[PDB]
């Protein structure tokens, strides 16, 4: 048979989650195979990062070990890539759909002509036809189809970050390390790293916000924000608020949200502390997801959320801090 | 020829993006503050506006009236103040230039306008002189290779932004109309001052404010026309712009009922939302019935004038019945927002208030029903 | 200096909703766009033409109504337009796409090619590292600036944490992404004479350089299953308990996919 290799992600390094997810599923495709799990590792000292990989489902840890790798530049890490897969002849190789994954995987696929499917939420190998059913997400997310790639090998494809499930972490397995030799020349450094410059996070528009979480009246005071802004902090998103808190002095108008402030589409939406009018209800209908919290359940914002929490703002919030705080402290 | 060609759709696709994006959220701040978007005229300039229906060797963009028209219509459409600043450069200020300017004046005067590199103002009415128009008292008489021009005009739309200034003023005060000129006036020079930017009730971004000339002295070279003609002129001036007013009446009413749509889907009362009642359906049907008919006169209008056929009383038609349909939709629009549309949170209201100016200026509503009844009884 | 742009022509996949009263996704009325990532290059080629004085060429593969989005692109400041239209590519993926796409670029003289990162209707991004590919270019993804300085490229790589500043030597292939700029709008009379005289170029088959057995269906190697329409949004539960409330909040949320 072929095997079922993960393309592993490292960033100064780190292992990446997705890849450790990754080689979750990959335990699972291969399973259904009856054929073993590798995991390419390409980095620049990435020693170490080995016996992670074996403890996390990994059987074959094919190795690239080289300065060229230090730093992510396009070609290298394609044709280390391209060497080893096409080496190990895989069934299905999967990459994490990242800016290294979406940028590297297309360019891998081409050079081999064979499949892949983008950004994928869903994978499995079907009874008949033993073929890898990858479903992904298309049309602005709107549709939801399944691709597959009938004749060529390897089935490929990068997979999305946090969808899959790990495995669990087995400290006494080692694996087989494959320290494969690569070399790299002109015709592949042709991109040239100046500077390597990192900035930080660059702070959004409400309407382009991702996550929002909103104040309304029931918080109370301008300092009680701090909260809000706190746990805006741990999810990425930024705060809003209804006309209330704008009024009242404690958000710029920017922040507004409704019939004549601004009309919002986040993936989430935390409603804290707010009534619900029309006049905020049309501003953010239509998220895809809403949470809510309120002292009175007869609040009319509970008819639109998907998910309506009674209880206190000032004993909620704080509560849901600690309770994430220490969900991406352990994990 | 036909108007629902691709190219029109692809200047409407253009108008639209530009008044939602760059219009639209400056809408009430002019309103407010009742200052000049200064801002968006050379963002306008920018992307062409300001010189649609002018031929390029002249620094126009090679345009048709028609496709000028609909950019006054999509940016009223969301801001009335700024479709007047438009209407008024192009219509009341570069037009006249580009119709009775020779060629050294076409290329000092209409070149700058065209281009949007400079803003460019009408000036007729006077204090005694309004309706009337024959009754100027602002004179001009020639000394040397100079005019020397003394007198007041009052209601000047886009004065103190403006550069060029088309104004008109008695030669001969003894030929009654057949003794007024128009002449070329560049703001700067000595003796030409300004008024106080007035108080109005809803453009209140447009700056309209007064002209004083004291001595105020002009090259004879600045003569647009013969001397006398300044009244034929301007009259035919004023042709033209009612077809752009016409059209910010329609920008208005279309805008208007826009707004009520969005709004009447939204608000639920009783159960249902508000568009479930039998009333406000057939008060949305009677707005968009008005709209729809004044849409055909405003541009039956321009495409007259684009195919050189005659157009000074189709271009009445337009502005009678499209300030009226501004009116009466706008004022139908308010009501069907309820309390809401009341305050200034919503655009409605200042719409209303744009739309009234949509009757008077440019020659009042009567002033219409005094041209179409007089093609008509012979 | 020699510009090539792909735009694709789109349908606007943000104005797309699912109406619950019949429940599949809302037909009409979208509006069909230049893709925003591909506006954006089109942007960064213009600035160039502005201040190198390059010379910006557009091309976009799909029907004869991808015609209006060379027009809308050509007002925006480019030079030449061509459309390339034909039967064969009918069901290609993004291998018998970037193929065929790479096929016409052996006919377009060029020394910067930019296309987008993602395509909103296909949301794949990887049509521009793969035509990169098939050329055998060099190609520079995530990109969030675009300076020249003589015969070499300098451009900003964004990333989740850090952000590069590539160097790279003409020609090469670059992934222009929907912010990083903000395009410039058409001139009014650029529209009139794009239309009014019409210098738009439309390419079949015959006029690219690709195996045929590398176009459309036939020749794509991945192909489509099944495809069904997105779940309408459920009824959604409202609690009455604390701290386990929390725990509410956060176990949907787990669901919805933010384990983190
Ligand atoms: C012309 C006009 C335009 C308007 N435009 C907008 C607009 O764009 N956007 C907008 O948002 N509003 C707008 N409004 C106002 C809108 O109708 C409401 O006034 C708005 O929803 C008030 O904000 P709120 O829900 O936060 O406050 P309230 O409705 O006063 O609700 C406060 C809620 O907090 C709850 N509560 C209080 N303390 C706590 C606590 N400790 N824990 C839990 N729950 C608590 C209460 O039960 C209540 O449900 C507009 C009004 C007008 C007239
Ligand atoms: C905001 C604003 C901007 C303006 N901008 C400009 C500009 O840029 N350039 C410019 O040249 N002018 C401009 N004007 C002047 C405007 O065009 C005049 O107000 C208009 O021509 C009417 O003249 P009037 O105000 O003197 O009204 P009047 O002539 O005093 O008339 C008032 C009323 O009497 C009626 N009336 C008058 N005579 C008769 C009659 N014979 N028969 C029946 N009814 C009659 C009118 O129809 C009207 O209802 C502007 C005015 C305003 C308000
Ligand atoms: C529901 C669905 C799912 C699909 N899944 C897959 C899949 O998993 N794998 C796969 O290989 N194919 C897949 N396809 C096929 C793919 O959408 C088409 O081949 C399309 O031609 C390329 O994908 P894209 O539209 O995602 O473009 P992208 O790869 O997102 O676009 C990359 C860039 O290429 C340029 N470009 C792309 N298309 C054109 C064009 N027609 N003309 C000009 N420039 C262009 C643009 O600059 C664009 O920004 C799927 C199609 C559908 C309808
Ligand atoms: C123009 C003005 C000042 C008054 O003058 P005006 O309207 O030109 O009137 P006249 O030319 O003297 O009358 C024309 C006569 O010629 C007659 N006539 C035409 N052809 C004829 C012929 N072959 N043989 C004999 N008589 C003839 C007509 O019968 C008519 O007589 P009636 O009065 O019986 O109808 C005023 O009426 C006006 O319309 N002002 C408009 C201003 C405006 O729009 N201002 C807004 C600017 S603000 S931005
Ligand atoms: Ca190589
Ligand atoms: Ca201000």
């Amino acid at each position: 048979m072929g095997n079922v290799l993960v393309v592993i992600e490292q960033r100064e390094n780190v292992i990446q989650t997705v890849s450790l997810e990754l080689l979750g599923k990959a335990t699972e495709i291969a399973k259904d195979y009856d054929t073993k799990v590798s995991a390419l590792l390409l980095g620049s000292k990435v020693e170490g990062l080995i016996d992670t990989l074996a403890h996390y489902g990994a059987d074959e840890v094919i190795v690239v070990d080289d300065e060229a790798l230090a730093v992510y530049t396009t070609e290298p890490y394609t044709k280390a890539a391209y060497e080893a897969i096409k080496a190990a002849d895989p069934i299905v190789v999967l990459f994490g759909a990242t800016s290294i994954g979406r940028d590297l995987a297309p360019r891998v696929s081409a050079r081999i002509h064979t499949g892949l499917t983008a950004d994928c939420t869903g994978l499995a190998v079907a009874e008949d036809t033993k073929l890898l059913l990858m479903t992904r997400p298309a049309f602005g997310g709107n549709i939801m189809a399944t691709i597959v790639c009938k004749d060529f090998r390897p089935q490929m494809s990068t997979v999305r970050p946090g969808v899959m499930k790990k495995n669990e972490p087995d400290e006494t397995k080692e694996a087989v390390i494959n320290r494969f030799k690569v070399e790299f020349n002109d015709a592949d450094k042709l991109v040239q790293v100046v500077q390597v410059i990192k900035e930080a996070k660059k702070q959004v528009k409400i309407e382009d916000a991702k996550i929002l979480v909103s104040a309304g009246r029931g918080m109370g005071g301008k300092e009680n924000l701090d909260i809000l802004y706190e746990l805006a902090e741990i999810i990425g998103g930024e705060v809003s608020g209804s006309r209330a808190t704008i009024d009242a002095g404690w958000l710029d108008k920017a922040r507004q949200v409704g019939q004549t402030g601004k009309t919002v589409r986040p993936d989430l939406y935390i409603a804290c502390g707010i009534s619900g009018a029309i006049q905020h209800i049309a501003g953010m209908e239509d998220a895809e997801f809403i949470v809510a919290i309120n002292k009175n359940p007869e609040a009319p914002i509970f008819k639109y959320a998907d998910v309506g929490i009674v209880g206190d703002v000032h004993k909620v919030l704080p509560e849901l801090i600690s309770q994430l705080s220490v969900a991406k402290e352990k994990g | 020829m036909d108007l629902n060609s691709k190219k029109y759709q692809m200047l409407k696709e253009l108008y639209v993006s530009f008044a939602e994006n760059e219009v639209k959220p400056l809408a009430t701040e002019l309103d407010e503050e009742e200052r000049f978007p200064y801002e968006t005229v050379e963002k306008m300039a920018k992307a062409g506006m300001m010189g649609i229906p002018y031929p390029k060797e002249y620094g126009g963009e090679g345009g048709d009236t028609v496709g000028y028209i609909m950019a006054v219509e999509e940016l009223s459409r969301v801001c009335g103040t700024t479709g007047v600043i438009l209407s008024a450069h192009t219509s009341l200020g570069s037009w006249p230039i580009y119709q009775y300017g020779n060629e050294e004046q076409k290329q000092k005067f209409l070149r700058p306008l065209a281009s949007g590199e400079k803003l460019g103002a009408f000036g007729l009415t006077e204090p005694n002189a309004g309706t009337d128009a024959s009754g100027q008292q602002t004179t001009a008489v020639l000394d040397g290779d100079e005019y020397i021009l003394n007198g007041s005009k009052i209601f000047i739309t886009n004065a103190i932004a403006g550069d060029i200034y088309v104004v008109m003023a008695m030669t001969d005060k003894s030929k009654g109309n057949k003794g007024i000129s128009a002449f070329i006036v560049e703001k700067g020079t000595p003796g030409f001052s300004f008024g106080v930017k007035e108080k109005k009730m809803g453009i209140r971004g447009s700056a309209t404010s007064e002209l004083i000339f004291e001595d105020c002295r002009i090259p004879k070279e600045n003569l647009l026309g013969k001397e006398g003609q300044g009244f034929k002129i301007a009259m035919s001036t004023l042709d033209g712009g009612r077809i752009g007013i016409a059209a910010q009446a329609l920008g208005l009413a279309q805008g208007a009922l826009d707004e009520t749509v969005k709004y009447v889907k939204e608000r639920v009362q009783f159960g249902r939302p508000l568009s479930k009642f039998q009333n406000t359906q057939f008060q949305l049907a009677d707005m968009e019935v008005k709209v729809q008919a004044a849409r055909h006169l405003v541009y039956q209008a321009a495409i007259n004038k684009d195919l050189g056929k005659p157009y000074g009383v189709e271009a009445a038609m337009a502005k009678l019945f499209a300030a009226e349909t501004a009116m009466e939709v706008t004022t139908k629009a308010v009501q069907l927002h309820g309390g809401y549309g009341y305050t200034r949170d919503y655009p409605v209201e200042r719409m209303m208030r744009d739309a009234k100016i949509t009757e008077i200026y440019e020659g009042t509503s009567e002033v219409q029903r005094m041209v179409i009844s007089g093609k008509l009884l012979k | 200096m020699n510009i090539v742009v792909c735009i694709k022509q789109v349908p606007d996949t943000t104005e797309v909703k699912l109406d619950p009263n019949t429940g599949t996704l809302i037909r009409d009325g979208v509006p069909s766009i230049i893709n925003p990532d591909d506006k954006a290059g089109l942007e960064e080629a213009i600035k160039l033409k502005e201040e190198m004085g390059a010379h910006v060429t557009v091309i976009t593969m799909g029907p004869p109504q991808a015609d209006m989005a060379l027009k809308e692109a050509l007002a925006m400041g480019a030079d030449r337009g061509i459309l390339l239209t034909d039967r064969a590519f009918a069901g290609a993926d993004t291998w018998a796409t970037s193929s065929a796409l790479a096929g016409a670029l052996k006919n377009i003289d060029f020394d910067i090619i930019i296309a987008g990162r993602q395509a909103i209707d296909g949301d794949t991004a990887q049509v521009g590292p793969q035509i990169a590919e098939h050329l055998n270019l060099p190609s520079i993804t995530y990109a969030e600036e675009i300076k020249t300085e003589g015969e070499y490229v300098l451009v900003k790589r964004q990333f989740e944490d850090c952000c590069h500043d590539l160097k790279v030597k003409m020609p090469c292939l670059i992934t222009t992404l929907k912010d990083m700029n903000t395009p410039r709008y058409m001139k009014v009379g650029r529209i009139y004479d794009a239309f009014e005289n019409d210098v738009v170029e439309t390419w079949t088959v015959k006029d690219i350089e690709v195996d045929p057995s590398n176009l459309g269906l036939k020749g794509s190697p991945t192909s489509v299953f099944k495809s069904f329409t997105k779940s309408v949004k459920p009824a959604g539960t409202i609690y009455n308990e604390d701290a386990k409330t929390s725990a509410g909040i956060i176990i949907d949320k787990l669901k919805e996919k933010y384990i983190i």
